[PDB]
């Protein structure tokens, strides 16, 4: 029976690295590349720790980001479990 | 051998439509490449079956 | 195999091709090809060879026969007939009925050849917009654009059933930036409403809800 | 001059005003003094006139000029270990083909340059010679005449530096070979440029291991006879003194991840300096890393030595390149398969992180199915991107279908004809069907089965089947008499484990029997239901209708189906009676095999197979005999006949009956074949093998019927050993076999030489 | 191919003396080794390891010997045969170099060089001068095999074989070598006096090149000759090497000069004098072709050699008719004879030596 494993990857003291005022590109530095991204505007990025393994069990971190027109942040959002 | 009918190509087989698509109030449809496109242009004279391959 | 001066055989070309005798004009021609290899009208031999392949239907040779021409004859009026050729082929190349008995759907196969055919289409009309060529190859391209919406359609199918509910929205992205069109499309915004929600992203289901409640019957 | 015009004879391939042009001088001008040098220049370095000839009468100029012969056919003659396809591409080397004019004079270098050719073979003593054909509208046809002369062997393979430690003998490791043994007679001694190349880094790597690492090479001579029949090679180094290392320690970038390298560069102390191991421990850590999703790091590995000990300290470092992801997964090679069909093997899921584990194992589930013929993975980094990813799946695909075609070969379906078909890929979709029609004019037996291995998602399996069934021969009246029947079977199947899996399921069938020889054994059965309406009676008729439960275990483990080469794949069935019913009895069936290489490299390989079956009664009752085993028809037992095998039935002989005890197996060498290439050599296997069987009965007693055998026996045992041919084909998989037995018994028959069309191993 | 045989002939007895079955044998391989000479006996041995001690006017052993690797692998013996002082000094596949007495099979030393231990050495005031494959020119003692000092020089990848004929004057030694280029040099370090190139690149690394090797010069007063394989037979200055002359000629085998003539074969195996001083070919026999042969010799005043069929092909030194012939083996050769002062002789591939009337 199956397994799976869904999202981006985190190292959780990244997250100790992250202060507004940055420029996306610290952050690719620091990451690597989002996968979810708004293609509706407001210039914004997700990031995300699914994964499903055995018969039970389940579970999804996410961090999701808003950042102004000079590709330099204005708010986040830890939501560090789902609900 | 040498002569065959698995294979009778060289057919017009398409009725198919095309439309388009308008966008919401507000917010943003994405962005498109262009890079697969239609350049449109008038269509007339041979088309379909109806044409010829026969070469200059 | 004779061997004679080029007029005759080009003559017996002409013969053999009004009897729809391909495998005597193919030999013909080869050694037409052989044993005047510059002729004066070396080009017309070209393309008798290539209508050979296709009313033959020996299709890669055909392939590699245009690339062969459009390298070395960059440039003379009746390029048209050489590139939509070439558009023709690769477009029989991804169809078949070897399984078509009047039920079959030949989507959700290798589509590059498609994609071959797709910019093959595109560039002559890019070249050559006006030529007699046209009125078909047009409609032609739009069956190709409907078969590569219904490829990425169908993976998105399994995909959900399974619950890779990021992945599939990943594809869904460039299924937008390619196709604004293809009912498919419309009827693929569903599964983003499915997806975010399975995410427990709210914020975002509402725009699913605006695009979706935007457009009418699909 | 004062030459007012020109006239040209003899040019029938260009144009006469490119010729005037090609000199200065022209007509409808004064034509200069130099007219006579410019023809000479400008017509001979068109290089397409041989000889020109011209003259001036005054007021004009007339040219008696010839084109040069242009080639129409360039061909061989005297070929022996080389193909014409490589000399017309040395030709094109050379500048020259078909069509084309020229000097006739550089034939002897061109003959050198194909010497050239045949020195780079091997052979120097060979001359080669042209044919001209001078032929009318200005051809020629060209001719090549060969003498190839001989090469050499070579002679010894004597080394330098080398004393305190023998390779003499040693040396055999190599490709080549300075020894024939008239007890091992294979090839033969022939040098090549590159294959030393090859042995020299394989000696280096000999002498990497046994405790050096400063084994260099000074130089590489090698010499023969003026009259070039065999060759002297010979071979300069050093050998320095013996080595070790002392301590390992590493450096980089990682992710916590020190301790399990730890465990990969782990050794015991004092031992010798490797870099074999070196190497493999590297890729082992690739490995690793792969699996926690890194694909491009760097490594190195730096010696650190100190002579004055004979030690190395081994430096090591790393850098972990910047994770990865995937984004996405394309597949080609599908023009008859579906998509979303392999994907389903893929544990690997897009979007998201990667291993390179997963991968494999893919590939394995992959090559399972057998619906593709060949496989290739790869590996890209998308343009503009330091961390997305996409992967790569092609494939070869097959045709794998078949038609099957009983005749009752050996007589198990008698004088018949069974007619069918089967396809597990069944229009491209993950689907299976099979089915037969099968007549005699008096004859009926028709049977459809099906399978979705994936009718729900994770490998769910469903399958049916249906089966009815006219028997009427005994207006023949010999034996095997006439029986009606008809049922159904239906089944589950899943795995649990990503290997193992499992089946169940149910049937119900309806059967009718008629005209019933007097044979013995039946009313043995016949007691043990109840009645027994013997006397010695024909009229004799029953009827007996079903249901029935059976269920499946399976262990699969191999590179791939379709001619496989490792692991091993075992299928467990065990079927059985259930309650209501008319009767009672339960039988279990294993089928087992088993592959294993030499190397896997050669495909110098063996197979083990082997059956195992078993039944009983309740009650202190009797199954049927019609659910019997059987054994025999040339596919499990080979050199045998249909149903053939074991004991036999009497009336107060002959005619053997089938049973309820079976063991039996076969033991294989499995070989290549260099008489063909490739193309189909990946198509097709051959082999020898010896096999072995056994049959009885436990309620087969001997204390009334003594004075004829026992059955009931475990002994009495039918052995055969022989070869057979096995390949593809379009109908299906084709098989052959020619085979000796050397353990027969009495009432038993056989074949020697005997075919199959279908599926089995 | 191969031509065949003319008619046996006389006009002088085709004389035998006796011979002997000596040694196993060396068989197919080619090597430069046959016996040498000293009062009242010859010498020789085999690739195996086994060496004699001789008469000259008997041919029975005043002693023999043998030796191997120490067990007892292959000796390998294919150096060369050479006397000095009483003392024999020896090489072999190895770069192992082995002087032994002439009384007795003893050793006086052994030594080690780089390359194999080839073709035929040669000693002068002491002072032995040896040659190899790697192209490596050692010079060595006499009482120890120490050297004194060695000249590396350019090699190719391919060849027919790395030999050498090195010879001397004034203490002045000359000596040829592969690439077509020829050194004359010092005998004291050995170090270069001058050199000089003679060959022709034209071919393919195959065709030319093959006159890379040299087999071997020879002076005669203040002037040198020489050639190698399809190159050029050379007229060269003692002092400086500069060239009088040359022809564009070939063979592969050592040639001789005495009178006002010279006389020397080809590689297609064909026979001819020239001139002392130019290369003008008075005449030419031309009959025994593609066949093996070994360089001549004088005796009694006409020219001989052997053959792969193991006959004489005995001659008129003047036009070089076939005066005399002589089936005497049937296992053929691959070297040299030799002659002096009274007395001829020939070893086999085979272990069997001819010594000649």
């Amino acid at each position: 029976r199956p397994d799976i494993n869904q999202g981006n990857y985190l190292t959780a003291n990244d997250v100790s690295k992250i202060r507004v005022g940055m420029t996306q590109q610290q952050v690719a530095y620091a990451l690597g590349t989002p996968l979810m991204s708004d293609p509706f505007g407001t210039n914004t990025w997700f990031y995300v720790f699914r994964q499903q393994p055995g018969h039970e069990g389940v579970t999804q971190q996410t961090l999701t980001l808003t950042f102004n027109s000079s590709g330099v942040l204005t708010n986040i959002d830890n939501k560090p479990a789902l609900s | 051998r040498y002569k065959r009918q698995v294979s009778g190509d060289e057919a017009y087989l398409e009725a198919a439509p095309l439309a388009e698509l308008h966008a919401p109030a507000g917010m943003i449809l994405p962005v498109t490449s262009g890079d697969y496109a239609i350049p449109v242009t008038n269509g007339s004279g041979a088309v379909g079956k109806a044409l010829d391959i026969r070469p200059p | 195999v004779p061997d004679n001066p080029p007029n005759e055989i080009y003559a017996t070309a002409q013969q053999k091709l009004q009897d729809g005798n391909w495998r005597q004009a193919i030999t013909q021609l080869e050694a037409l090809d052989n044993r005047y290899p510059f002729g004066p009208y070396s080009q017309q031999v070209q393309l008798d060879l290539i209508y050979a392949y296709y009313k033959n239907a020996d299709l890669p040779l055909a392939q590699a026969a245009i690339d062969r021409f459009i390298r070395l004859n960059p440039t003379h009026p009746n390029i048209d007939y050489v590139m939509y050729m070439r558009g023709l082929t690769n477009m029989a190349l991804d169809d078949s009925a070897l399984q078509g008995f009047f039920g079959v759907d030949r989507s959700d196969r290798d589509p590059q050849h498609a994609r071959a055919a797709f910019s093959d289409f595109s560039k002559l009309v890019r070249g050559y917009p006006n030529s007699q060529y046209t009125t078909d190859a047009t409609k032609r391209l739009v069956f190709l654009k409907d078969r590569l919406a219904k490829y990425e359609y169908s993976v998105a199918e399994y995909y959900t059933e399974r619950g890779a509910w990021v992945a599939v929205v990943n594809r869904v992205e460039g299924m937008l930036r390619d196709y604004p069109d293809t009912q498919a499309t419309r009827d693929a915004l569903p599964l983003m409403e499915n997806a975010y929600r399975q995410m427990q992203m709210n914020a975002q289901a509402e725009k699913v809800a605006k695009i979706i409640a935007a457009n009418s019957s699909n | 001059f004062v030459v007012k015009d020109i006239h040209f004879e003899g040019l029938q391939r260009v144009a006469v005003g490119a010729a005037l042009l090609s000199m200065p001088v022209r007509t409808g001008d004064t034509v200069n003094d130099e007219d006579i040098s410019n023809t000479i220049r400008a017509l001979f370095a068109t290089g397409n006139f041989e000889d020109v000839r011209v003259l001036r009468d005054g007021d004009t100029l007339l040219v008696q000029v010839k084109e040069r012969p242009t080639i129409a056919s360039i061909t061989f003659s005297g070929n022996k270990s080389v193909k014409d396809d490589m000399l017309k591409q040395n030709l094109e080397a050379s500048g020259v083909r078909v069509g084309e004019s020229l000097d006739r004079t550089t034939i002897a270098d061109i003959e050198k340059g194909l010497e050239d050719f045949y020195y780079s073979v091997g052979k120097y003593s060979a001359s080669v010679k042209a044919v001209v054909t001078p032929l009318p509208r200005n051809r020629v046809d060209l001719k090549l005449v060969f003498q190839e002369g001989v090469s050499a062997e070579i002679q010894q393979i004597n080394i330098v530096g080398n004393h305190a430690f023998t390779t003499d003998e040693l040396i055999s490791h190599f490709q080549l070979r300075d020894e024939v043994p008239w007890w091992n007679v294979v090839g033969d001694r022939k040098y090549q440029k590159q294959k030393l190349a090859g042995d020299l880094e394989t000696l280096r790597s000999y002498y990497l291991d046994r405790g050096y690492a400063r084994f260099n090479i000074d130089s590489t001579q090698v010499s023969l006879t003026p009259d070039k029949k065999g060759i002297y090679v010979t071979v300069n180094i050093t050998e320095g003194d013996q080595y070790k290392l002392s301590g390992v320690e590493v450096s980089g970038n990682l992710a916590g991840h020190s301790a399990e390298i730890e465990q990969l560069t782990k050794i015991e102390p004092g031992e010798l300096y490797n870099g074999t191991k070196v190497t493999k421990m590297e890729d082992d850590i690739k490995k690793l890393l792969g699996r926690y999703g890194y694909a491009y790091p760097r490594v190195q590995s730096m010696p650190e030595i100190n002579d004055a000990d004979k030690t190395v300290k081994l430096r090591v470092n790393v850098d972990a390149g910047n994770r990865f992801y995937v984004r996405k997964i394309r597949f080609e090679g599908n023009d008859t398969s579906k998509d979303a069909v392999l994907r389903r093997e893929m544990r690997q899921m897009e979007g998201a992180w990667l291993g390179s584990d997963l991968v494999d194992q893919g590939k394995e589930r992959l090559n399972r199915l057998g619906f593709f013929e060949t496989v290739d993975t790869d590996t890209q980094r998308v343009p503009g991107s330091p961390d997305q990813v996409d992967v790569v799946y092609k494939v070869k695909e097959r045709n794998t279908g078949s038609f099957n075609f009983g005749i009752g070969y050996g007589t198990c379906s008698g004088v018949s004809f069974q007619a069918g078909v089967q396809q597990d890929n069944w229009l491209g979709t993950g689907y299976a069907v099979g089915i037969n029609g099968t007549k005699n004019d008096y004859q009926t037996y028709a049977e459809l089965s099906v399978t979705n291995p994936y009718f729900t998602v994770d490998g769910v399996s469903l399958g049916g089947r249906l089966f009815y069934n006219d028997f009427q021969a005994d207006d023949a009246d010999l034996s095997d008499y006439t029986n009606k029947s008809y049922g159904t079977d239906v089944t589950l199947g899943f795995p649990i484990n990503e290997y193992n899996s499992l089946r169940a399921g149910l049937g119900y069938v309806h059967n009718s029997l008629s005209n019933m020889q007097p044979q013995v054994a039946m009313w043995r059965y016949l007691y043990s239901m109840g009645e027994h309406p013997s006397t010695s009676d024909q009229d004799n008729s029953f009827k007996t209708d079903d249901f029935t439960f059976n269920y499946g275990w399976t262990y699969n483990k191999l590179d791939r189906g379709y001619f496989p080469t490792d692991g091993s794949r075992v299928n467990l069935t065990g079927k059985v009676t259930i309650p209501g019913s008319d009767n009672e009895y339960y039988k279990v069936t294993l089928d087992t095999a088993t592959y294993v290489p030499i190397d896997d490299d050669h495909k110098w390989v063996v197979l083990g197979r082997t059956r195992w079956g078993y039944g009983d009664g309740l009650g202190g009752k009797e199954m049927p005999f019609y659910e019997n085993f059987y054994a025999g028809g040339s596919s499990t037992v080979r050199g045998f006949q249909c149903n053939t095998i074991g004991p036999k039935a009497v009336y107060f002989s002959d005619d053997a009956v089938g049973g309820n005890a079976m063991a039996v197996a076969s033991l294989e060498f499995i070989t290549p074949t260099p008489f063909i290439s490739d193309k189909y050599a990946n198509s097709v296997r051959t082999s020898f093998f010896w096999d072995m069987g056994t049959v009885w009965d436990t309620n087969w007693d001997s204390s009334q019927y003594s004075g004829y055998p026992d059955y009931s026996d475990p002994s009495n045992i039918r052995m055969s050993a022989g070869i057979a041919l096995q390949w593809m084909s379009p109908l299906g998989p084709l098989v052959f076999s020619y085979a000796q037995p050397f353990k027969k018994y009495d009432g038993d028959k056989a074949e020697q030489f005997q075919f199959n069309i279908g599926k089995t191993w | 191919k191969m031509s065949p045989l003319p008619t046996v002939e006389n006009q002088f007895t085709p004389t035998t003396a006796w011979s002997t079955s000596v040694g196993s044998g060396i068989g197919n391989f080619y090597s430069n080794l046959h016996p040498a000479l000293a009062d009242n006996v010859v010498y020789a041995a085999d690739r195996a390891g086994l060496v004699k001690a001789l008469n000259a006017d008997d041919g029975k052993e005043i002693w023999s010997v043998s030796l191997a690797e120490k067990s007892k692998e292959p000796a390998l013996l294919s150096g060369g045969v050479t006397v000095s002082g009483g003392h024999v000094y020896i090489g072999s596949e190895k770069a192992q170099v082995y002087a032994l007495n002439t009384s007795d099979g003893t050793v006086a030393w052994q030594t080690k060089v780089a390359g194999e231990a080839l073709s035929r050495p040669v000693v002068s005031d002491g002072l032995v001068l040896i040659h190899t494959s790697n192209g490596q020119l050692q010079a060595l003692n006499e009482a120890d095999g120490a050297v004194k000092w060695t000249v590396n020089l350019d090699m190719p990848s391919l060849s027919l074989r790395g030999e050498s004929a090195p010879t001397t004057a004034f203490g002045a030694a000359v000596v040829g070598g592969d690439n077509g280029r020829v050194s004359a040099v010092l005998m004291e370090q050995g170090q270069m006096i001058w050199q000089q190139r003679i060959s022709q690149a034209t071919g393919s690394t195959e065709i030319d090149r093959l006159s890379d090797v040299d087999t071997t010069p020879v002076v005669v007063n203040g002037v040198v000759f020489a050639l190698a394989y399809n190159g050029n037979l050379t007229a060269l200055d003692l002092r400086s090497g500069q060239i009088m002359w040359k022809r564009e000629l070939g063979s592969v085998n050592d040639f001789i000069v005495d009178g006002n003539r010279i006389y020397l074969v080809d590689q297609n195996d064909r026979v001819m004098a020239l001139t002392i001083d130019g290369g003008v070919t008075l005449w030419t026999q031309s009959d025994l072709l593609h066949r093996l042969l070994t360089s001549p010799v004088l005796y009694n005043g006409n020219l001989v050699v052997g053959d792969s069929e193991g006959y004489l092909h005995w001659i008129n030194v003047e036009d070089g008719r076939f005066v005399a012939q002589q089936k005497v083996d049937s296992s053929g050769f691959q070297t040299e004879p030799v002659a002096a002062d009274g007395k001829l002789l020939i070893q086999a591939k085979d272990g069997t030596v001819y010594s000649i009337t």
